[PDB]
RNA sequence: GAAACUGCGAAUGGCUCAUUAAAUCAGUUAUCGUUUAUUUGAUAGUUCCUUUACUACAUGGUAUAACUGUGGUAAUUCUAGA
RNA sequence: AUUCAUAAUAACUUUUCGAAUCGCAUGGCCUUGUGCUGGCGAUGGUUCAUUCAAAUUUCUGCCCUAUCAACUUUCGAUGGUAGGAUAGUGGCCUACCAUGGUUUCAACGGGUAACGGGGAAUAAGGGUUCGAUUCCGGAGAGGGAGCCUGAGAAACGGCUACC
């Protein structure tokens, strides 16, 4: 009986293969989301809280969130939901999926621990796993480090260096939304541009109006005289 | 000698591909469609081009011989040949090489072998080599 | 059925197109644009078949990748570009400058063309109405508005457009004794004057129209096409002129030119 | 430049003739009774809930794929937790 | 030919749109500030035209059969009014009301070893027979039905259910 325990501070997993059933009738019976003490589950779990996060059966059906079942059903699954992946733009597929019930059935547990023990694991709590990139975004790095409202973003990218076997390069991702006087160009053309036709319109619609006088002071001459 | 007397008839200049356009006709009395590289050296002579930037097709030999007619093109310069000629072409005079690329079917294969992957696949690979031993 | 087309079957091209009947099951269908699919010629049908300056479809669309064709001003890239009547086709390789104009058998014939006539274009008006906030416009034939017009052009009528930009630089009225030119129907490519129209109201408009050489023929006004009046047309006419000789005498003519 | 988001296309083509006897279809009409991606041409100074309560424009925010790691199923272009 | 185009007044809205996008060159100017103006493009976006269309639609035209003479109208059949629904007209659907509509000039029914046509074979002329099939139009994806996404599908090398 495998438990996929997971540590989102510092973001690490471990599987669990825990026997001897009244260890496990603690988690029976309990819905996705919702704690469950770790002082049944484990001996070194003291004070651990798990938070039941999710997990799959045997066959391979994984639970689903939402459904107050501790059985399998077939469900009409749409795009932006789990268990289920889109393979055409609008396309709807029926899936079974294993209910948010925690149960016999199950082969094995996806849980979150919320509140840390009195002890330490072997490599969750101890390892922590880097993270894979930092901001992209100019106020994203900005609120990943407080600078200031008007501040170059430049020289604070966070940056990897990538060694080839003899060559060492560094390399930082491109800035997005970044304030540059391209931006600031093409900004201000646009604004040009709807100036400029706004006038060329105000001219044609002046230039037709006198060619319309015209014409009237025209008509009104031969029709009045003959 | 032989009087192969090579002919080339209704010439067009196409500066749109920088290129003469023409039809060849070979008068070759006792004699069997000559070649098409000779042919493309007569008429890198006579045009003062280059050989490399010659371009000949065609040349159906007439019945009972004799004749064989056929289609020309000098480029004005080889620079500009190697890019609007076609590829075949480039291989035949040897100015480029034919990729030997793996045969249709198995291209065919391969993309929809390679459209059941979700991504990389480098963790389907890993997860398959580590259920099957362990 | 099911949505929009995208294959022009070879045998169900346009007669005018004069593609061959073998070699290729399919035809280019022309992409939408200013045109109509059967009233206009593909830049790749110009340039391959009529100008013979390319052998395929990979050289049109090499020619077209750089900038080398442009249509009424513009280069139009497009492979299958619905090039028609009217059109002004420049090459700024070899200084040539095309407008597409129908022979008299009713096919489009090369014409070759200055670069100061082919600066300008003539736009036959389909429609003259208001627009938001009470702009008059004027729609040509090959889908141009126009805003501001004046006020005397009205339907059938011809302008000149300036092709540099989107103005009109003069029109002319859809009058009797003035030369047309007719773009439909089985008499298409003949150039004559109007003899006169007749109504009939509630449909089909008819135009009597005589040529050079006294002949005179009937067609719908929707194929009437104003080009100047008596004399003096305002674009260069192709070789012909539209007289429409009959078989006999274009045996006659043909037998005299090469015979020597 | 892989992959994966995004866009577009997948409604074309190709095959067949089982239905179908004013039905399809042919020629000829009509939309002053409508929808229309794309193409082409034209086109937007007014952006304040109730202005005498506008809010950074030298430019708002999160939330995710791909990616990292932990898996379940005998098996599928299955997917779940972080 | 229009209550058309268009404009104006009074308001209305789970307020639509009104560039927080990308490339190349990166110039010119004077309060020399990394300040102000600036080209050629690409992609988006409202509306109107155009093109590709689509849907609906007017007249006339189809094989054999009466051992098929009446059919349709409960449960729309024909029409009116109003609504709903549709992209829109319309018994398309609903409510109420009227009793209509087709037919020996062959309605309705039955058969089709029937997809329609351009065409094909034969023939002095007129005819007769064929047309599943290179083009055009329609229908379908084992049989039905339903539906998502999209401009466009009742799509099937899309989905859902049943057989
Ligand atoms: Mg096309
Ligand atoms: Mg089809
Ligand atoms: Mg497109
Ligand atoms: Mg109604
Ligand atoms: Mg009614
Ligand atoms: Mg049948
Ligand atoms: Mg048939
Ligand atoms: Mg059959
Ligand atoms: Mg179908
Ligand atoms: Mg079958
Ligand atoms: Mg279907
Ligand atoms: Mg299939
Ligand atoms: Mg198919």
């Amino acid at each position: 009986m495998k438990l996929n325990i997971s540590y989102p501070v510092n973001g690490s997993q471990k599987t669990f293969e825990i026997d001897d059933e009244h260890r496990i009738r603690v988690f029976f019976d309990k819905r996705i989301g919702q704690e469950v003490d770790g002082e049944a589950v484990g001996d070194e779990f003291k004070g651990y809280v798990f938070k039941i996060s999710g997990g799959n059966d045997k066959q391979g059906f994984p639970m689903k969130q939402g459904v107050l079942l501790p059985t399998r059903i077939k469900l009409l699954l749409t795009k932006n939901v789990s268990c289920y992946r889109p393979r055409r733009d609008g396309e709807r597929k029926r899936k079974s999926v294993r209910g948010a019930i925690v149960g016999p059935d199950l082969a094995v547990l996806a849980l979150v621990i919320v509140k840390k023990g009195e002890q330490e694991l072997e490599g969750l709590t101890d390892t922590t796993v880097p993270k894979r990139l930092g901001p992209k975004r100019a106020n994203n790095i900005r609120k990943f480090f407080g600078l200031s409202k008007e501040d170059d973003v430049r020289d604070f990218v966070i940056r990897r260096e990538v060694t080839k076997g003899e060559k060492t390069y560094t390399k930082a991702p491109k800035i997005q939304r970044l304030v540059t006087p391209q931006r600031l160009q093409r900004k201000r053309h646009q604004r040009a541009l709807k100036v400029r036709n706004a006038q060329a319109q105000r001219e044609a619609a002046a230039e037709y109006a006198q060619l319309l006088a015209k014409r009237l002071s025209e008509r009104k001459a031969e029709k009045a005289e003959i | 000698s032989d009087a192969v007397t090579i002919r080339t008839r209704k010439v067009i200049s196409n500066p749109l591909l920088a290129r003469k356009q023409f039809v060849v006709d070979v008068l070759h009395p006792n004699r069997a469609n000559v070649s098409k590289d000779e042919l493309r050296e007569k008429l890198a002579e006579v045009y003062k081009a280059e050989k490399d930037a010659v371009s000949v097709f065609g040349f159906r030999t007439q019945f009972g011989g004799g004749k064989s007619v056929g289609f020309g093109l000098v480029y004005n310069s080889v620079a500009e040949a190697k890019k609007f000629e076609p590829t075949y072409r480039l291989v035949r005079y040897g100015l480029a090489e034919k990729v030997e690329k793996a045969s249709r079917q198995q291209r065919k294969q391969k993309k929809n072998r390679d459209k059941k992957i979700f991504g990389t696949g480098k963790r389907l690979a890993k997860k398959v080599a580590r259920r099957n031993a362990d | 059925a099911r949505g929009p087309k995208k294959h022009l079957k070879r045998l169900a091209a346009p007669h005018h197109w004069l593609l061959d009947k073998l070699s290729g099951c399919y035809a280019p269908r022309p992409s939408a644009g200013p045109h109509k699919l059967r009233e206009s010629l593909p830049l790749i049908v110009f340039l391959r078949n009529r100008l013979k300056y390319a052998l395929n479809g990979r050289e049109v669309k090499a020619i077209l990748m750089q900038r080398h064709v442009k249509v009424d001003g513009k280069v139009r890239t497009d492979t299958t570009y619905p090039a028609g009547f009217m059109d002004v086709i420049t090459l700024d390789a070899t200084n040539e400058n095309f407008r597409l104009v129908y022979d008299v058998k009713g096919r489009f014939a090369v014409h070759r063309i200055t670069d100061e006539e082919a600066s300008y274009k003539l736009g036959k008006v389909k429609k003259v109405q208001l627009g938001k906030k009470g702009v008059p416009y004027v729609v040509t034939h090959d889908g141009r508005t126009i805003r501001y017009p004046d006020p005397n052009i009205k339907v059938n009528d011809t302008v000149k457009i300036d092709l540099a930009s989107g103005k009109i630089t003069d029109f002319i009225k859809f009058d009797a004794g003035k030369l047309v030119y007719v773009t439909g129907g089985r008499n298409l490519g003949r150039i004559g004057t109007i003899v006169h129209k007749e109504r009939h109201d509630g449909g089909f408009d008819l135009v009597h129209i005589k040529d050079s050489l006294d002949n005179t023929f009937v067609t719908r006004l929707n194929n009437v096409f104003v080009i100047g009046e008596q004399g003096k047309p305002y674009i260069s006419l192709p070789k012909g002129k539209g007289i429409k000789l009959s078989i006999a005498e274009e045996r006659d003519r043909r037998r005299a030119q090469q015979g020597l």
